[PDB]
């Protein structure tokens, strides 16, 4: 449904470490370069180990997300809501409605039991808003960046690194995903993270200014093996090529006991 | 056991100020502020005054009154038709260790 | 908005027992203390029982002491009053009361009142 | 330098953590594995 | 924890409730150095160990138990009150705190505030709140009236007069339950800084030996420590 191309977007800061003028190669769940991102403009999407959620301008409509294995009172579900003033995160057992949105609010669920977490902070969200949600070993993480953009027909061709915001120790399973809107009496792209190897470039101030994905094409893999961004003329041995077994046959020779 | 004392019934014409008096022992009214409840007949009681003069959201500014000593006074101004109700003053007693509820005053308009 | 559902109130014989259940919605049940108030028709309001955040019994009306038991479950968001040795004096309308102060020691007022259920005690 | 952060078979690549959370009878084998790995790496460096 | 300890009223043993403690630091050491509690027993837990090592999902249980029958409410111990009111798992990793409540929980008139279940059909499972309002029936003797065949009523008011003996006098006892769970959050409980000297340092998870000097490198507000080529830490915030 109206797929688009993510031109080198969705690169976040893998760790809280200062590196200056160091080309470091990290192995982590990143969004592959030049991939297909669905252009929605509210289905229940799968999580699949991560999501690169964005927003064209959103004109203050995109106002939260819902995370839950079952979206019912049977199991706990995570809930991030923006009330236009503060971010509100709850992990209570909610019975989420089929069409939750946002004056008409509080209709998103009916039952709120077995509350385990509560958190209020400054609000997360013309204007390009980007987000990465990931759940590694029960520590739910949220990265973001809010850069002003024009020509907002589709994702721009530029590089911008996502500084971490919050590291929630929720510890629950996350398998389904759906955003929230503010119905009144404008689009959000979605990408998916996969295990990839990058070659991050840090400047003198510790900000990532460029990166190359070490699976996109042979030139990028060559840059990653050399650990550089410029490669001189020559022939470089990059990887290995091995054919894989297919069928695993077993053969034995053709006097049963009475 | 101390009992909060209220006049049985009060009748006033619309636009006439209404004074309701709650009488209590020093241990009950003196320690904690009285709370006034306006109950329309056949309906569940609704809090009218919290902590004496202070009014909870949804209570008209014309409702007023001041508690002096062991006596709590409720003052109603700009009285209108349909404001008729039974008023109860409630103050917990430290000495009795039980909540005390007033007999009630029957406000009405003819 | 806080809604206080009322149930378990019905005509009962004098030498019998009856349990009253209050349903709490629109607010955290554990955070706010819950109280029982009864009012017989044509009579002034009478406080019956009180409980707090820790579910410790604040007390009982002297007339109902030793015949009435109060208990609440924070997880179920519900409070139950057990009445024994019911009498004609006991017959009244029991309204759930929501108390802003958990200790209820001072400056404690009832933010919301339940619609109430009618206990009738007769032979 | 960069081959000082390799397990070589031990539970951890740092001596302090192994010494802290293991019984001295039991950390002996892990320390010995690290000794062997680091000695082999330094021998290869010196030889080349 | 102090607010729970300084509660105006304590829950009855039949109405005992579990209070969840999480998302806040807990100073276990303050309880010991206070020494304001008549009794304090740590089963499977050492006071120094509790400070250094912590378990998530701390649970606080509040109930009033006579000093004489306080012993019955122990892990691996069976008592009339323990069997039908509060049950503790034998493999309990928790500390129980008991102090006299005669000053406020004892009344000359007497208190119907505290009640106990004398009779129950079966012994309660560990950490099971008792909820059996109905009188003994068993279909052998069933009716609102009391046959007297071991029927009566399970709940009886406790008597706590000042004249009563110290064992009879009410004691406030809280049970703390410590368990290890999958959820990452844990409730766990700091010298000065010496610059231009060889010292051992223990920054927040980063340990090593070296000389600390004020730096010109400015980190991004989310970056804790710095590194360099070959990945040897050479900066810290
Ligand atoms: C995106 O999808 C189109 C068809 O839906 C496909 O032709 C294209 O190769 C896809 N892009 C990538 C990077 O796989
Ligand atoms: C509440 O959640 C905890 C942990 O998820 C679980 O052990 C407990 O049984 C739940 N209780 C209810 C009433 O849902
Ligand atoms: C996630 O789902 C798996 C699959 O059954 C289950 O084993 C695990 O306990 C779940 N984790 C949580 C935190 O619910
Ligand atoms: C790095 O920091 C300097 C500090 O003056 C500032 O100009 C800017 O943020 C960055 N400059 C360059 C050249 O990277």
């Amino acid at each position: 449904p109206a797929y688009t191309n993510s031109f080198t977007r969705g690169v976040y800061y893998p760790d809280k470490v200062f590196r200056s003028s160091v080309l470091h190669s990290t192995q982590d769940l990143f969004l592959p370069f030049f991939s297909n991102v669905t252009w929605f403009h509210n289905p229940v999407l799968p999580f699949n180990d991560g999501v690169y959620f964005a927003s064209t301008e959103k004109s203050n409509i995109i106002r939260g997300w819902i995370f839950g294995t079952t979206l019912d009172s049977k199991t706990q579900s995570l809930l991030i809501v923006n009330n236009a003033t503060n971010v509100v995160i709850k992990v209570c057992e909610f019975q989420f409605c089929n069409d939750p949105f946002l004056e008409s609010e509080f209709r998103v669920y009916s039952s709120a039991n077995n509350c385990t977490f509560e958190y209020v902070s400054q609000p997360f969200l013309k204007n390009l808003r980007e987000f990465v949600f990931k759940n590694i070993d029960g520590y739910f993480k949220i990265y973001s960046k809010h850069t002003p953009i024009n020509l907002v027909r589709d994702l721009p061709q530029g590089f911008s690194a996502l500084e971490p915001l919050v590291d929630l120790p929720i510890g629950i399973n996350i398998t389904r995903f759906q955003t929230l809107l503010a119905l009144h009496r404008a689009a959000y792209y979605v990408g998916y993270l996969q295990p990839r190897t990058f070659l991050l470039k840090y400047n003198e101030n510790g900000t990532i200014t460029d990166a190359v994905d070490c699976a996109l094409d042979p030139l990028s893999e060559t840059k990653c093996t050399l650990k550089s961004f410029t490669v001189e003329k020559g022939i470089y041995q990059t990887s290995n090529f091995r054919v894989q077994p297919t069928e695993s046959i077993v053969r034995f020779p053709n006097n049963l006991c009475p | 056991q101390s009992v909060l004392t209220q006049p049985p019934s009060v009748s006033a014409a619309p636009g006439q100020k209404v004074a309701i008096s709650c009488s209590g022992s020093t241990s009950n009214i003196g320690d904690n502020f009285v709370s006034w409840y306006q109950q329309f007949p056949g309906t569940a009681p609704k809090l009218l005054l919290y902590d004496d003069a202070r009014r909870p959201s949804g209570i008209p500014d014309r409702f007023s009154g001041s508690k002096s000593g062991t006596s709590a006074t409720l003052g109603i101004t700009g009285l209108q038709t349909g404001d008729e109700a039974v008023y109860f003053c409630s103050t917990w007693d430290n000495s009795l260790n039980v909540v005390l509820f007033g007999g009630g005053t029957k406000l009405t308009v003819l | 908005e806080v809604q206080l559902v009322e149930s378990g109130g019905g005509l009962v014989q004098p030498g019998r027992s009856l349990t009253l259940s209050c349903g709490a919605s629109g607010f955290t049940f554990e955070d706010y203390a819950m109280h029982w108030v009864r009012q017989a028709p044509g009579k002034g309001l009478e406080w019956v029982s009180g409980i707090d955040w820790n579910s410790g019994v604040i007390g009982y009306a002297d007339s109902v002491k030793g015949r009435f038991i109060i208990s609440r479950d924070n997880a179920k968001n519900s409070l139950y009053l057990h009445m024994r040795s019911l009498t004609a004096e006991d017959t009244a309308l029991y309204y759930c009361a929501k108390d802003v102060y958990s200790e209820s020691g001072s400056g404690s007022y009832y933010d919301y009142w339940g619609q109430g259920t009618l206990v009738t005690v007769s032979s | 330098v960069k081959q000082l952060s390799s397990n070589f078979g031990a539970i951890s690549s740092v001596l302090n953590d192994i010494l802290s959370r293991l019984d001295p009878p039991e950390a002996e084998v892990q320390i010995d594995r690290l000794i062997t790995g680091r000695l082999q790496s330094l021998q290869t460096y010196v030889t080349q | 924890f102090g607010e729970v300890f300084n509660a105006t009223r304590f829950a009855s043993v039949y109405a005992w409730n579990r209070k969840r403690i999480s998302n806040c630091v807990a100073d276990y050491s303050v309880l010991y150095n206070s020494a304001s509690f008549s009794t304090f027993k740590c089963y499977g837990v050492s006071p120094t160990k509790l400070n250094d090592l912590c378990f998530t999902n701390v649970y606080a249980d509040s109930f009033v138990i006579r000093g004489d029958e306080v012993r019955q409410i122990a892990p691996g111990q069976t008592g009339k009150i323990a069997d039908y009111n509060y049950k503790l798992p034998d493999d309990f990793t928790g500390c129980v705190i008991a102090w006299n409540s005669n000053n406020l929980d004892s009344k000359v008139g007497g208190n119907y505030n505290y009640l106990y279940r004398l009779f129950r059909k079966s012994n309660l499972k560990p950490f099971e709140r008792d909820i059996s309002t109905e009188i003994y029936q068993a279909g052998s003797t069933p009716c609102n009236g009391v046959e007297g065949f071991n029927c009566y009523f399970p709940l009886q008011s406790y008597g706590f007069q000042p004249t009563n003996g110290v064992g009879y006098q009410p004691y406030r006892v809280v049970v703390l339950s410590f368990e290890l769970l999958h959820a990452p959050a844990t409730v766990c409980g700091s010298t000065n800084l010496v610059k231009n000297k060889c010292v051992n340092f223990n920054f927040n998870g980063l340990t090593g030996t070296g000389v600390l000097t004020e730096s010109n490198k400015k980190f991004l507000p989310f970056q804790q420590f710095g590194r360099d080529i070959a990945d040897t830490t050479d900066a810290v915030r």
